[PDB]
């Protein structure tokens, strides 16, 4: 294929995205969840890991690592420690809200995914870390887990397969950084949400100092379907190395901001117009898009005209797919203020552990604040570019990268707006 | 037999498995710059001053924490390495207070000296600086926490060496603060050692306050007699007066610590 | 933490009396060697220099820190006391 | 078959201890936990 | 706003706090969720539980959690000051949390903040004199397609207009508890004015299943 989009509803995985059907066990089973789960568990981890590899599934938490190879780090003989699957339901990236819909409307996909994914990893239990603000969502997930226990689908002798598996839910307490995979582990252990250095990698030393895999909610919740319908089925959607379906969030200045499932590699223009009702004020009223959540660099309208929504297409546009959260800004937006407010967000979420982000992000924030008013000189723009490059690649975790990239996108595509603002301040003073 | 070969600026060196990049560098006599790393504490990897380029690796690695792999070539003076140090030093100094004349660390300050040797020679920071309130932790250790660079050495020392878990960090981000949260005195027989290991003038000897500068002191290597451990010490004197007592490193006796009574 | 002042061998002499000058209180001395410090590449060079000059001397073996076993992973041990309670 | 109604209305009646009551109810179903071998790292 | 504690008559080690018998049973279930030898993993849920009983965390509440789990008090202090959901000062009966990050800013969350302030007569970060409402700004609450939105305690209120939020507040004062969710006509996150997908009845068990499974 060379064209993507127009995903058929028979090919949509999250068939209860909008919560118009019973989310509890009876509704989930009637839609195809928990079907032949024993047979999947009896095929063994190597077969399960084989399907995931053949599917071309990539991490849906924002980094997009190939899932089959990542999960295979856990397929090693036991050294005596317990093994765990940690499901990352922190869902903290601004613009992102797809994992919220799975947890409250398709919780039994996530629970079954935890079992199927945990079997492939050899885990004994799954810890689902869910942000503390998602209290009602966490309560729904907990009711679904109880249903799954009472039906024998999880627990001792799960699905009758002879495999023991537990599913714990542990709530967060308000921290974007706790979505980072090793900060999440540190939080489950009762410490501050400060990321770990690597190595060790979690597959060797993770939660409680044990073999551990952290997987995104969307990543785990699709694993049972990939196994039932085949990795070949999943790989048949999207471009090569960009396989599958994807949950998109379209927010900002669109007519009908929404969450939808669509084929990977759909054009950004097609996605905004078909599902979100188009850009407020028309397509020509578009100024810029943030394609993959606040951490990804913005792209201007000229780039949005033809860009495809997948990992490799957006990297060539000098940004990334990220969580696939699309924040649209129309021509009435103060683009400098919009990005400045994202830098303020990163200033509030920095764990403060490491120097470049503890000091640098707060420094970038003060500079962006003056750029909004124009109270600066054009020489400071290149100074700000160099500052962001001293943070990127020098910090412990990717939050420092996630703060530098939005600034670089703004300077990359909107330098004349920044300079014009400085020129205006110079006259009025 | 178990040793692996790595290169430091292209020089072959044989190290045990688990040896860090930082440890490999010291075998050929190079000392990687550091703030948070201390050889007697647990690795932290938060200051980032020790970042170093590995040849053919696009990303600089924290030398203090990263184990070296076979065949690695550590580039301790490449442009990538030097620029990482300059950027990190710039971040450390952005909010650091202009206190050197009134600060007791001046003249024997790792922040001063590593700024001279690895940092830039000027500033491009144009904002206001952070200011932090002081914490009272007893009559021995004066705190000027605006100078703290959040290296967590004192926290690790108190927990691991002294076995006291009363120090930590509160808050988040640029506002993260080292201290006790509550009003608490850090009185431990080994407490005065946090003065030595604090790289900056954040933690200083209250008795020593303002009395001397390091360059004018004469150093007399001697022995403690306040107990029978025989801790090795340095007696600092100036113009015929004893000014203070410092630990002298002895691996088989006191390592690099002394008790409060000795100090 | 810098180790650059522990590379070379030093020769110094025994400390003698310093007293307060009656006029100003400055530190007075009658020891012509009070400030004499000599540097040497090796202890053997220093010993050689002391012997030909006729000085009685003491030699103290160089103390070098012993190599330590550091592991960042040990901070999170499943079942050992090296697990840290904070970062 | 109907699409026109929201069917996730149970959380209009959740309360302060809903989540913690569910976890308490789940306790009887959990497998025995693994043991590090000591009361805590400080033992 | 401050991350250092100072004893006051209202907040000190002697400020009375203890879990009720029912919350001790809830605590036992929490601790049992983690491996033996790693009870410090219960600090966040138990500290959150202290807050749900008490409404906020006095220092003595923090000291009690440290005692029950046998962890140094400083380690609990670190958690309480790191995570923004813990209240180290008393808040009103209704903690109004207005999201003001860019996606919500782009859909006029500022108008929501302004209406709440005019209605309650307070500023951001203040409690009303009746001690019923506390108003703060927060970062992305993960409901961006439903911007502008607020959280009041555990409930989300979505797709708000300045009239809608005042109606929610008027209900709260009266003692009624308003229904969470969008106030615009849609139920959740579907596009407004018509579903663009998931309009056909979902397939049943065994659809599209590969051969051999
Ligand atoms: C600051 C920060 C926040 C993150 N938040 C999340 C998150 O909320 N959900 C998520 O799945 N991944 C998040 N990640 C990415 C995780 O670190 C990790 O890549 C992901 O959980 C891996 O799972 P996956 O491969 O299935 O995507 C975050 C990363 C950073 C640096
Ligand atoms: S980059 Fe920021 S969030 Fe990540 S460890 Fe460093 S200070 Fe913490
Ligand atoms: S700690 Fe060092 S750099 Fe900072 S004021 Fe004191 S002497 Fe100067
Ligand atoms: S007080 Fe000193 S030793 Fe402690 S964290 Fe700050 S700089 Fe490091
Ligand atoms: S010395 Fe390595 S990061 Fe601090
Ligand atoms: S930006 Fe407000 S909910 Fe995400
Ligand atoms: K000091």
């Amino acid at each position: 294929k060379t064209s993507f989009g127009s995903l058929k509803d028979e090919d949509r995985i999250f068939t209860n995205l909008y919560g118009r059907h019973d989310w509890r066990l009876k509704g989930a089973q009637s839609r195809g969840d928990w079907y032949k789960t024993k047979e999947i568990l009896l095929k063994g981890p190597d077969w399960i890991l084989g399907e995931v590899k053949t599917s071309g599934l990539r991490g849906r938490g924002g980094a997009g690592f190939p899932t089959g190879l990542k999960w295979s780090f856990m397929n090693k003989p036991s050294d005596g420690r317990p093994k765990y699957l940690v499901v990352n339901a922190d869902e903290g990236e601004p613009g992102t809200c797809k994992d919220r819909e799975i947890i409250r409307h398709d919780p039994h996909k996530l629970v079954e995914g935890c079992l199927v994914g945990g079997r492939a990893m050899g885990a004994r239990a799954a810890y689902i870390y869910i942000r503390g603000e998602f209290y009602n969502e966490a309560s729904n997930l907990q009711v679904a887990i109880r249903e799954a226990y009472e039906a024998g689908l999880i627990g001792k002798n799960a699905c009758g397969s002879g495999y023991d598996f537990d599913v714990f839910v542990v709530r967060g307490a308000g921290a974007y950084i706790c979505g980072e995979e090793t900060a999440l582990i540190e939080s489950i252990e009762g410490k501050q949400g400060k990321p770990r250095l690597k190595p060790p990698f979690p597959a060797d030393v993770g939660v409680f100092g044990c073999p551990t895999t952290v997987a995104n909610v969307e990543t785990v919740a699709v694993s049972p379907t990939i196994c039932r319908r085949g990795g070949a089925w999943f790989a048949s959607f999207g471009r090569e190395r960009n396989s599958g379906t994807k949950l998109f969030n379209i927010s900002g200045h669109v007519n009908n901001p929404c969450t939808v499932e669509e084929e990977m590699s759909v054009p950004l223009k097609e996605l905004i117009e078909k599902h979100a009702g188009g850009v407020t004020g028309g397509w020509d009223n578009l100024l810029a898009v943030i394609p993959g959540g606040s951490s990804t660099p913005l792209i201007p309208k000229s780039v949005c005209e033809t860009v495809l929504m997948d990992f490799d297409a957006l990297i060539q546009a000098q940004t990334g797919l990220g969580t696939a959260a699309v924040i649209v800004m129309d021509r009435s937006t103060d683009i400098v203020k919009a990005i400045a407010r994202l830098i303020e967000f990163y200033k509030h979420e920095s764990c403060g552990q490491c120097t470049p982000c503890r000091e640098g992000v707060d420094w970038m924030n003060k500079v962006m604040a003056r750029f909004v008013r124009g109270d600066a000189r054009p020489a400071e723009i290149d100074s700000l570019w160099e500052i962001s490059k001293q943070i990127e690649g020098h910090t412990i975790c990717a939050l420092g990268d996630g703060a530098a990239w939005p600034v670089q996108g703004l300077i990359r595509h909107f330098r004349p707006e920044l300079e014009e603002r400085m020129q205006q301040f110079a006259q009025q003073h | 037999s178990n040793l692996i070969e790595v290169f430091v600026d292209g020089q072959s060196v044989m190290v045990e498995p688990g040896t860090t990049v930082l440890q490999a560098c010291e075998k050929v006599g190079m000392q990687i710059p550091r703030f948070c790393y201390h050889e007697r504490l647990s690795v932290a990897g938060n200051c980032r001053m020790c970042l170093v380029e590995i040849e053919k690796a696009p990303k600089v690695v924290a030398a203090c924490a990263m184990p070296v792999m076979k065949g690695w070539n550590i580039l301790t003076n490449s442009e990538k390495t030097k620029k990482a140090r300059e950027g990190v030093m710039e971040f450390l100094l952005a909010n650091h207070p202009l206190d050197c004349p009134i600060c007791d660390q001046g003249g024997e300050c790792d922040l001063q000296d590593q700024s001279m040797m690895f940092g830039s020679d000027r500033s491009r920071f144009l904002e206001g600086k952070r200011a932090v309130e002081d914490k009272n932790i007893g009559p021995l250790v004066k705190t000027i926490m605006t100078r703290c660079i959040q290296c967590t050495r004192c926290i690790r020392f108190a927990s691991e060496i002294a076995g006291v878990d009363d120090l930590g960090t509160t808050g988040r981000g640029n506002d993260m603060q080292v201290g006790t949260y509550i009003e608490k005195m850090f009185m431990s027989e080994l407490s005065g050692n946090i003065i030595d290991i604090c790289p900056v003038g954040a933690l200083t000897s209250k008795p020593y306050a303002f009395t001397a500068r390091p360059w004018e002191t004469r150093k007399t290597e001697s022995i403690d007699v306040m107990d029978a451990v025989g801790s090795n010490i340095v007696v600092s004197t100036r113009t015929g007066e004893v000014m203070r007592i410092l630990p002298r490193m002895h691996e088989d006796i006191n390592e690099e610590w002394i008790s409060d009574k000795t100090r | 933490s810098g180790v650059n002042n522990t590379k070379k061998w030093k020769m110094e002499f025994d400390t003698r009396e310093r007293w307060e000058n009656p006029l100003m209180g400055w530190a007075s001395t009658a020891d012509p060697l009070s400030n004499l410090v000599l540097t040497f590449s090796t202890k053997e060079d220093a010993v050689a220099f002391a012997e030909k000059n006729g000085w009685s001397y003491d030699v103290e073996e160089r103390k070098v820190p012993k190599p330590k076993s550091k592991s960042y992973g040990a901070n999170f041990s499943w079942n050992k006391r090296t697990r840290v309670s904070t970062k | 078959f109907d699409n026109t109604t929201y069917k996730n209305l149970q959380h209009h009646d959740y309360s302060t201890y809903t989540f913690l009551d569910l976890n308490l109810d789940l306790s009887k179903f959990r497998m025995p936990q693994p043991s590090s071998g000591r009361e805590s790292p400080r033992h | 706003a401050l991350f250092v504690h100072r004893d006051t008559p209202e907040n000190n080690p002697e400020t009375p706090f203890d879990f009720t018998p029912e919350n001790y049973k809830r605590i036992e279930a929490i601790v049992k969720n983690y491996p033996e030898g790693h009870k410090a993993a219960a600090v966040l849920p138990v500290l959150d539980l202290a807050q749900r009983q008490n409404g906020w965390l006095p220092i003595s509440a923090m000291n009690k959690v440290a005692e029950i789990l046998q962890v140094p008090p400083m380690r609990v202090y670190e958690v309480a000051t790191f995570y923004t959901m813990y209240n180290r000062k008393p808040v009103g009966k209704y903690h109004i949390q207005v999201c003001t990050t860019t996606p919500c800013m782009l859909r006029n969350s500022d108008s929501i903040l302004e209406a709440i302030q005019k209605k309650l007569g307070i500023k951001v970060g203040e409690t009303t004199p009746d001690k019923l409402f506390t108003l703060i700004e927060v970062e992305c609450l993960g409901a961006c397609v439903n911007a502008p939105m607020v959280q009041i305690n555990d409930n989300y209120y979505e797709d708000l207009t300045p009239k809608d939020i005042e109606e929610i507040i008027d209900e709260l004062k009266a003692g009624k508890i308003p229904k969470p969710g969008p106030r615009s006509g849609r139920f959740s996150c579907e596009p407004a004015g018509g579903l663009t997908s998931l309009t056909e009845p979902p397939k049943g068990p065994g659809f599209g299943v590969q051969a051999g499974l």
